[PDB]
């Protein structure tokens, strides 16, 4: 018994889209089956379902109107016709065959779907500098943030690859904008600061753009301040 | 019919996991659960309370009664971690209802509570006309944290986003929290507080614009 | 005892019970009315239809 969903990738806010889901291995026509999807870190959210027949659907409030279930017995395959998208609508959606009491006895791999309106952007970068509010029992944390970049992914290296120890990057948030940020953080030696560079390295090969962002610490000089800050 | 699962349940392992779905009359309606690993679909674990479909260990077994459906997993194993899900069939309604999902840890090492760093928004950034807070939370485990933010002594919703923790190479865990403010919105409290929960403690990081 | 167990409207099967009643359940799920039926007599769920009957062949 198999489920591959097809049909995912980036749309527009207020665009369309059709899911499929290929079936094999059993008398698909016998089956009610059932769209669920998963946003980035978030639970389960059933969407829709529909009976063998197709005679009989079923719908999620947040999704009435704006989805539609249909099955093909001839083609062993269900659709799911997503219309007037939202951002909401980010998520993996999944094909599930149910069983008894709508239990989902099989899932498929599932078809991302990434809702927004942007267009290929590198990102911005900014130093997350060490002061006394980072240098805690004598080891600061430093680090890049990198904002408003899409689609994914981005990759950071420090020192051009020789600074791994202490080094963590996280996952990026797809942001209400419709763009991607993330951070990159390093611990070190608070008397190091003095004397040893930082410099993020941040990769984003969709753009073609690499930027290096030196990430010093923070002088609490008033001689040395600008007026847009 | 809201059904509450707890966020997170660690178990040393030997030991037994009870994992809950909470509901009024949940006893009366039919409770299935899902076991999901990270970049996995969900495998159906329990069906009808307490069937096990064929191929799931006896370790997993479902009780449902009055208004509470447990999974409890015996003797767990390190290969038991994931998230579980609990869905409800009731015979008089047509929603599917799914809990929000319980991260089970199975405890390898020493529980560790996160150190909380609290970036302001940088010197570049704000002469971009932007400002990020950057809350990083590192070395902690189990890698669960709730993150709730302040300005001055009230709470702030918009313009939060929390990534789900990560492992890092040391094998704690590290989480990252952004709020996205004005440059004027900044300027304007006398202060900005990250407050990290962490197995019922909070650690709390304050800074301010004009320090 | 015997009883029936074919599921829904497949084709009747039968088989032998050491128990005195057999059942017929139904219940909705999202395929429609489905129906059980084996030996014995079950509690089910509040809105789900249960039959128990004592005679063979009884739980059509
Ligand atoms: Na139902």
């Amino acid at each position: 018994v198999q489920l591959q969903e097809s049909g995912g990738g980036v749309v527009r806010p207020g665009g369309s889209l059709r899911l499929s889901c290929a079936a094999s291995g059993f008398t698909f026509s016998s089956y009610a089956m059932s769209w669920v999807r998963q946003a980035p870190g978030k639970g389960l959210e059933w969407v829709s379902a529909i009976s063998g027949s197709g005679g009989s659907t079923y719908y999620a409030d947040s999704v009435k109107g704006r989805f539609t279930i249909s099955r093909d017995s001839s083609k062993n395959t269900l659709y799911l016709q997503i219309n007037s998208l939202r951002a909401e609508d980010t998520a993996l959606y999944y094909c599930a065959r149910e069983g008894d009491y709508d239990s989902m006895d099989v899932w498929g791999q599932g078809t991302l779907v990434t809702v927004s309106s942007a267009s290929t952007k590198g990102p911005s970068v900014f130093p997350l500098a060490p002061s006394s509010k980072s240098t805690s029992g004598g080891t600061a944390a430093l680090g890049c943030l990198v904002k408003d970049y899409f689609p994914e992914p981005v990759t950071v290296s420090w020192n051009s690859g020789a600074l791994t120890s202490g080094v963590h990057t996280f996952p990026a948030v797809l942001q209400s904008s419709g763009l991607y940020s993330l951070s990159s953080v390093v611990t070190v030696p608070s008397s190091s600061l003095g004397t040893q560079t930082y410099i993020c390295n941040v990769n984003h090969k969709p753009s073609n753009t690499k930027v290096d962002k030196k990430v010093e610490p923070k002088s609490c000089d008033k001689g040395l301040e600008v007026l847009f800050q | 019919s809201v059904v509450t699962q707890p966020p997170s349940v660690s178990v040393a392992p030997g030991k037994t996991a009870r994992i809950t779905c909470g509901g009024n009359n949940i006893g009366s309606k039919s409770v299935h659960w899902y076991q999901q690993k990270p970049g996995q679909a969900p495998v159906l674990v329990v069906f009808d309370d307490s069937a096990r479909p064929s191929g799931i260990p006896e370790r997993f077994s479902g009780s449902n009664s009055g208004n509470t459906a447990t999974l409890t997993i015996s003797r767990v194993e390190a290969g038991d971690e994931a998230d579980y899900y609990c869905q409800v069939w009731d015979n008089n309604s047509d929603d599917v209802v799914f809990g929000g999902g319980t991260k089970l840890t199975v405890l390898g090492q020493p529980k560790a509570a996160p150190s909380v760093t609290l970036f302001p928004p940088s010197s570049e950034e704000l002469q971009a006309n932007k400002a990020t807070l950057v809350c990083l939370i590192s070395d902690f485990y189990p890698g669960a944290v709730t993150v709730a933010w302040k300005a001055d002594s009230s709470p702030v919703k918009a313009g939060v986003e929390t990534t789900t923790p990560s492992k890092q190479s040391n094998n704690k865990y590290a989480a990252s929290s952004y709020l996205s403010l004005t440059p004027e919105q900044w300027k304007s409290h006398r202060s900005y507080s990250c407050q990290v929960t962490h197995e019922g403690s909070t650690v709390e990081k304050t800074v301010a614009p004009t320090e | 005892r015997i009883c029936y167990n074919h599921q829904s409207t497949t084709r009747a099967t039968t088989k032998s019970c050491e128990e005195n009643s057999c059942y017929k359940k139904y219940w909705r799920d999202h395929r429609g009315t489905i129906i059980e039926r084996g030996c014995g007599c079950p509690k089910v769920k509040p809105g789900v239809g249960i039959h128990c009957c004592q005679s063979d062949k009884c739980n059509y």
